[PDB]
């Protein structure tokens, strides 16, 4: 039975987490994204100038082309990418998926053009939302699932320290106490779960649903929740330069917690201080608006506090505080 | 930051 551990590393300020992936022999640094189901990489089909500062896949060397197949995706922050498709061998922490679909980029928007931290994305959402046409493909995880000792993956993202992606097994030394599981609704292809209530500092409110997303930097919530949080932070103000609410870096921030199937998942105020807003004496808040999309995004800020198990049986998500 |  297979299992493996892939180590991830945060970029500056924990903006993204990258992990090495070997495709047809070439190792690329990819961003693992539980909010999407496409495995796409920078490739030799891009203009030479866009290949700059990246490790690129050369499909011709080892890939098998799926003639006539295309892919095209748009993300939550305005970024998009499109290309063609090949199958190849994809290895992550010693687990190899043979015949995995690899989405080679032919076009990428400026956001990706400018980010030299990653060489593409490895999607870990449910395969129902893979964008390949005319026939969608399975994610790396769906591809190898049946060969793993357990059909699950778990993640420990950390603040400015290496973390891990555990494939096929649970590492009990990564958390304190026991895991608490909650059911997942994968009808929209996400690892979606329900929270029973939340507590923002001194104020508690009704529950809502959200997705566990390693590919989102912040904790994105409903504007009402964001207001209630920042109403308790002296001097908090929005700064479009920074990207949302900013405050004096020395501010004492309230904790944020959600109650999930009886378990209280707490994000300590120190983790809500994302970092220097990169403009004067302020820091960006780790809690920001979800722009009225109707569900919350439990991004890295939230994940840095927990060890999370993504279990295909259920499906369900288990949570415990990181050790 | 980003929103995947
Ligand atoms: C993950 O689990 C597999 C199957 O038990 C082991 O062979 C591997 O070494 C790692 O512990």
């Amino acid at each position: 039975a297979a299992s493996g551990v892939a180590t991830n590393t945060p970029t500056a300020n924990d903006e993204e987490y990258i992990t090495p992936v070997t495709i047809g022999g070439t190792t690329l640094n990819l961003n693992f994204d539980t909010g999407s189901a496409d495995l796409w990489v920078f490739s030799t089909e891009l203009p030479a100038s866009q290949q700059s500062g990246h490790s690129v896949y050369n499909p011709s060397a080892t890939g098998k082309e799926l003639s006539g197949y295309t892919w095209s995706i748009s993300y939550g922050d305005g970024s998009s990418a499109s290309g063609n498709v090949f199958t190849d061998s994809v290895t992550v922490g010693g687990v190899t998926a043979h015949g995995q679909a690899v989405q080679a980029a032919q076009q990428i928007s400026a956001q990706f053009q400018q980010d030299t931290n990653n060489d593409g994305l490895l999607g870990l959402a449910f395969s129902s939302i893979n964008t390949v046409q005319p026939q969608s493909q399975t994610t790396f995880f769906d591809t190898v699932k049946s060969s793993l000792a357990q059909p699950l993956f778990a993640v420990a993202l950390k603040h400015q320290q290496p973390g891990v992606y555990d494939f096929g097994f649970i590492d009990s030394s990564k958390y304190t106490g026991s895991l608490t599981y909650t059911g997942v609704d994968n009808s929209q292809g996400f690892w979606s779960f329900n929270v029973d209530s939340y507590t923002a500092g001194s104020q508690s409110g009704d529950g809502f649903s959200g997705i566990a997303d390693t590919g989102t930097t912040l904790l994105l919530l409903d504007d009402s929740v964001v207001s209630q949080y920042y109403s308790q932070v002296s001097g908090a103000q929005q700064d479009s330069n920074a990207g949302g609410y900013v405050f004096d870096c020395s501010t004492n921030l309230p904790d944020f917690s959600v109650s999930i199937s009886g378990y209280t998942a707490t994000v300590p105020g120190s983790l809500i201080n994302y970092g220097p807003s990169g403009d004067g004496s302020t820091c960006l808040g780790g809690i920001q608006s979800n722009s009225g999309i109707g569900f919350s995004i439990f991004g890295d800020i939230f994940l840095k506090s927990q060890y999370v198990v993504f279990d295909s049986d259920g499906p369900q998500l288990g949570f415990a505080p990181q050790a | 930051x980003v929103v995947x």
